[PDB]
């Protein structure tokens, strides 16, 4: 009861905020991985030949999409933000506007590390490949813009719940 | 699955650029073989398990003498490096995995590694040891094929002594004793003295099941030869090498074999 | 009950007549047949009166459901 | 020694023989089995 | 099957025609005081009106028990008493009576009054043991009480 | 106020169903490139595999979509029950999938080495593959159905 | 009340449980089915009966989720705890037992199939070993339909 | 009031944590019996008994949760909590004894199944074997029989 | 009024200590005896006096049950928390007592299956071993008897 | 008030670390045995010696688990807070150090198996040992006694 | 109040500590002294120097743990919560050193057990590690001694 009401009485503002930066952190965190994933590839492969350049930058160039998107995604989350006026702290508005951001901003980070993880195992795999044989390199790039689209689905997700914010 | 990525990722891209390029001659070969995987230098350990495989067979020859300055000739850095007759022995027990228990398995030195059977008792012993310890090494699909190799030694070891090593004191109880499914069921070809014997034991694991066939080839060779020339026909598994897993040892084992052609080859 | 009774033992003798009419054939191999019908018969009966002593005076009664 | 098998009784022997043998003439828990089995084994499958 | 009153997962028409009748109850629900009052014990199989019932549950499975544990005494006793035949048949020495005897009695004994105590209840009618209560005399290792 | 947990269902259906779906698509990506370094037409057409995991994301984002079209505010009292029927409907499917990607990423991977090896053996392959993605497809079901419960 | 909050929970974990069971079955059934059909195609049909009887436990699950999900209807009946805590402990172990049917019979049936060419008796021996499974997930799912009969009541 | 949620958490345990030992059991005979019948067919039948001695726990198992299940009755009695107590250990106790039976079962199912090459004079001493672990099955059946039968004598 | 809820308690999980520790050990128990009956048939029959000696602690391990649930008595005098938590605490005690000597056997069992099997002269120190560390057990539920034999407020 | 607990807790939690030393002790000891009974059944007799220790280290903690358990009477005086803190204090400590010696002399014994299989000469050194593990045992029985006394005190 | 609560906690905790340390240095130096015999059995006798100088702990903590009960008595003179927690402060610093200086010993005693079986000349010199820990374990205990003192600054 009285930790139950605590635990209620937590203040949605600090939620929300939590929320948004840790969208932009989860996004630049999985974006980095991808592309370190693609970059040891490519760099095994340039040291293999250097003839394969063009064809592995378009690897990073998706990788850093992930980070573009969630730079986005915060952008837009930090426009979201209200005054947090004092009277309404607690209103039913403010902390339904506090859960939607928070959740919003947690499901774009989950969604942005996850298609991360998935193109930097994609592009490493690829790279590897494109240097056993430079014909494989279409398929391959295709099936990373196929694998890529997870990080859109989250973005657009994300952007869909962002409408919820309703902070006086 | 991560930690491909984190660390040793270059190098296993290395590593399979060099192999999809790989295909005096067969020593000018070896040589550079050896110079690319020297110059490669977690997967340190399976490197120093990887040399120590053929750096037991170096020492073995070494520990002759009896025109034993003819070694330095053979001093290929693949397998013969330096650091990898009781009283040398003693001294070279160190830098190597098989070594130390070679040490007491072989203490007997010269007596029990006698040049015309009994030394290649030794050496079996120790890739014996070279291959627990590789073995230890698990975590990755590599132990299948470890386990392939040291049974395929270990039947070509039985054949060998049930052929005509018997003679020389290799009985039944040597062919596990000295001679090196195999970790678990190798009692089967104790008793396998012919050849339409040793075909019935290999027919008790129906994928060694008509490796053996005739038994014309391959079988026909004493030491290690009967069935490891069953895995070498079948190394084609190895040339798989599936992407994130060690395939260095798949590598390496992929050049000895194309040396081995080459050498083979010669003048046609 | 008790009727009933009588009636498994009277089933038993006129399978007990049939099994001597058929298995004349063979003395010992007529004892056998006895030993079989014998217990057939008692496990029949034995299981009949678990079954009938069960819902003879029950102690509880059976609601149904809705 | 192994007793004398009938056409039907051959099958429940064999089934109870897979525990072991006996003597010459020994006891044969085949005997009270080859109906004790159906005696028990009805009941945990009772449905008319 | 036929014993049970249950043809292919659903009852049937007894020997006799409704073991239990609902006592009164023309409209009063099932649960009741009155509950069911029995005109005479359905002889072919179980009554039918307990299979369909919510009571199904605890009546049957105490059935089960009973008869359940009355099948193994009775086959453990065939077991001892075969002890015996297989002495005498093969000749084997007074071992027979120096230890089938008191291996065939000292079971016997122990399950005897569980098996007694539950066709005590059976025949008894003694509601006041039930399924629970007939353990619960067991238990007592003690005398008095 | 429970809208907190109705909000957090939806955005948990599509992360749990995402974190599946890329650990699927990885593994099957991983397989076809060692597929393609020998076999060219081969890797071509056992794309489908991964194509059939990256579907299990799209399943998981329509689902999440409906849970955020009904978690609004000030059309209906979204009472407690709602806030609860949302965020178990949301569960079910982001559990759901990930399992089910999982099953295809570690099918699929072995798939390409198989149709690399034996080429007669690609219609086995899909078959399975295609009874185990009926998983996802499952776990879809429940989840409008869950999410149909927010009448009262 | 709050009985809500615990009986979807419950409903929902039930599904969940049970795909991820079925999931960890299908994978281990189709590794030893490619492992098996990489030597032997012809005995590839024969090797996937084990994949569909790991993937009724799927449909399983789904039967019970959407009858607890009926169970529950405040505009019928007031839900008091008891209902709500009834539903959620159906769910939780029909769940379960899913989960762990499914993967005991995806470690018989790759075991099976990786033994499947060895031997054509291999055909009958795993079809036994994954009928003996799934009665364990008939037992749970009978189980689970009981307990959320007996949730209805609720005095 | 939550006496009832204890009770059918019991009831849920049991049932699932049976249902986890069964399926271990049973995954452990049939890995076994995949490797030994892919020499000899007599594996195939003869040394099937394991893959139904560990479906015997799952199936007391069962019987164990469905009693406890019906014990519960609001409209007949107002449980207090000590039957809600009560029910709950009797439901963990049921539960864990068949997951160690189930345990225990599956690893020497594995090994007779692995044994079973071997000279079959051991097939007696694995049977033994199988029945002794198996006793615990019924020890945990009769401690959770005990259990729920002193569970509704609450005052 | 929760007494109850913890003498219970205290019983199943004695109950649930002392069947893990008995398969604990039977299984390791198993494993040896398997082996031996592999390698030596003749000694499979008499080698299974660990395997036998293990469903001793289950049978205690009942018993010890059997006696809490007789304990608990809440007709025969009120439950006040102190017969409750000395019946749990007399619980726990039995069920980690046999669950201790479970593991014991268990790791005894497994070395002298090999030790019989390589000479059965070592079957005197086996059994000698396996009393010893059975003795643990009854001590154990000695104490278990001892502590629920104090529920009298 | 809630003191009995604290009591029955600390008396158990005794029991339990004491059982627990002793079973490892005897564990190690037997596995140090199982060479010896081979190599040298002569000194397997006199080999028993640590598996002697450790029932005698068991025997000790179950002693002062008996005596702290017969240090409760409520009915003759009332057990204040302090007390049951004191006696479950004294209980933790004596099982501890019963648990810490057992492993203590179970490693001892398992070493010196095998030293004296190599060599008889080393049962001294190996004796010397196991007095000198088996001294704390006696050390921490002592002061759970000096503790149980002082936990009467109280007023 | 609710000082032995903390107070008596502590002190059974100082000797549980201690003995825990002592066992595993002892245990250590067995296994090594062992060895050393097996080696040679001349120099199992001369070796038990640093078993025996490890078994001073033991005397330390049991100092401790009496002293510290003798200064927990309520019929003397009332403790606070400050006498209870300065002594449970001191127990548990004692035995924290103790356990350290044990873990200490131990291992500078298994080191040198080989130490002295190569080489005799460095045998009696490598005692100064021991003298060490000694010296270690003596501060910690004087410093146990010295918090304890103030068991009567209270008012």
């Amino acid at each position: 009861s009285s930790w139950s009401r605590a635990l209620v009485k937590i203040s949605p503002y600090t939620f929300s905020a939590i929320g948004i930066a840790v969208a932009i952190g989860v996004s630049v965190l999985g974006a980095a991985w991808g592309i370190y994933i693609t970059g040891s590839s490519l760099i095994g492969a340039a040291i293999k030949a250097p003839r394969i350049t063009s064809k592995n930058l378009i690897s990073v160039i998706f990788c850093e999409a992930v980070a573009i998107y969630g730079v986005i995604v915060a952008i837009i989350l930090q426009t979201k933000l209200e005054s947090v006026p004092a009277s309404q702290i607690y209103a039913p508005e403010s902390l339904r506007a506090g859960y939607a951001i928070f959740a919003s901003g947690i499901i774009v980070g989950f969604a942005n590390l996850v298609c991360g993880l998935c193109v930097g195992i994609i592009g490493s795999s690829c790279a590897l490949s494109d240097a056993q044989n430079s014909s494989l390199f279409v398929k391959i790039l295709v099936i990373e813009i196929f694998g890529s689209a997870l990080g859109l689905f989250g973005v657009i997700v994300g952007i869909i719940m962002s409408a919820q914010a309703s902070w006086p | 699955a991560m930690t491909f990525n984190i660390h040793g990722g270059y190098l296993e891209a290395i590593v399979r650029g060099y192999r999809a390029g790989l295909l005096t001659i067969v020593e000018k070969c070896t040589l550079k073989l050896v110079d690319e995987y020297k110059h490669m230098l977690p997967l340190s350990t399976f490197l120093e398990y990887i040399t120590y495989g053929h750096m037991i067979d170096n020492v073995v020859l070494i520990v002759t003498g009896r025109d034993v300055q003819e070694l330095l000739e053979k001093c290929h850095p693949l397998g013969m490096f330096d650091s990898i007759m009781r009283e040398l022995y003693r001294l070279v027990l160190v830098d190597t995995p098989l070594a130390p228990y070679f040490s007491e398995c072989i203490t007997s030195e010269d007596l029990d590694d006698m040049n015309i059977e009994i030394m290649r008792n030794t050496l079996y012993k120790a890739y014996l040891e070279d291959f627990y310890k590789f073995c230890q090494k698990l975590g990755g699909a590599t132990a299948e094929i470890m386990s392939d190799l040291l049974a395929f030694e270990a039947d070509r070891r039985a054949v060998n002594i049930t052929i005509n090593s018997i003679g020389t004191e290799l009985t039944r109880d040597d062919r596990r004793k000295l001679y090196s499914l195999y970790p678990y069921g190798h009692e089967e070809l104790a008793v396998c003295e012919d050849i339409d014997q040793v075909r019935g034991v290999m027919e008790k694991y129906p994928p060694y099941q008509s490796i053996f066939s005739k038994l014309s080839y391959g079988e026909s060779q004493m030491l290690d030869k009967a069935f490891y020339e069953e895995e070498v026909k079948r190394l084609c598994l190895a040339f798989e090498q599936q992407f994130h897993y060690g395939v260095f040892f798949a590598y390496m084992r992929l050049r000895e074999q194309e040396i081995r052609n080459l050498m083979w080859i010669s003048e046609c | 009950f008790l009727v009933t009774t009588l009636v498994f033992l009277v089933i038993g003798i006129i399978a007990s007549l049939c099994t001597r009419i058929c298995c004349n054939r063979g003395p010992s191999t007529n004892l056998l047949h006895l030993t079989l019908v014998i217990t057939a018969t008692v496990s029949c009966w034995m299981m009949w009166a678990i079954v009938y002593l069960a819902q003879m005076k029950p102690l509880i009664v059976p609601i149904l459901s809705e | 020694t192994y007793f004398r098998t009938n056409k039907f009784t051959s099958a429940f022997q064999e089934i109870v023989d897979a525990y072991g043998v006996a003597k010459y003439r020994e006891a044969n828990p085949g005997v009270f089995t080859i109906v004790t089995f159906p005696f028990l084994f009805a009941v945990m499958f009772g449905d008319w | 099957g036929l014993i049970y009153n249950e043809f292919f997962s659903v009852p049937f028409e007894i020997f006799s025609h409704s073991a239990y009748a609902c006592r009164d109850l023309s409209c009063s629900e099932a649960t009741t005081v009155g509950l069911i009052k029995v005109r005479d014990t359905y002889p072919f199989g179980v009554d039918p009106v307990w299979h369909g019932s919510r009571s199904e549950l605890p009546f049957l499975n105490s059935l089960k028990m009973k008869m359940s544990i009355l099948l193994g005494v009775a086959q453990m006793n065939l077991g001892i008493i075969l002890s015996y035949f297989n002495a005498t048949f093969f000749r084997i020495g007074v071992n027979i009576w120096c230890q089938f005897i008191p291996q065939i009695i000292f079971l016997n004994s122990l399950f005897g009054y569980l098996s007694l105590l539950i066709i005590l209840k059976w025949i008894t009618g003694s509601q006041a043991d039930l399924y629970h209560v007939m353990i619960y005399m067991f238990l007592s290792p003690t005398d008095e009480l | 106020t429970a809208p907190f947990f109705g909000f957090l269902g939806a955005a948990a259906a599509l992360v749990f169903s995402c974190m599946g779906a890329a650990y699927g698509t990885a593994k099957s990506g991983v397989g076809v490139a060692s597929m393609g370094v020998m076999r060219p037409e081969l890797v071509m057409k056992s794309i489908v595999p991964v194509v059939m995991a990256g579907v299990l994301g799209i399943y998981g984002l329509i689902i999440a979509v409906i849970i955020s079209t009904g978690i609004n505010p000030k059309a209906k009292s979204y009472y407690l029950f709602d806030g609860y029927a949302h965020l178990s409907s949301g569960l079910a499917c982001g559990l759901a999938g990930l399992s089910a990607g999982m099953a295809i990423g570690i099918v699929g991977d072995a798939g390409v080495r198989a149709n690399a090896q034996q080429p007669k053996l690609f219609v086995g392959m899909i078959l399975i593959l295609i009874f185990a993605e009926a998983l996802a497809l499952y776990g879809l079901i429940v989840g409008i159905i869950l999410s149909s419960r927010a009448g009262q």
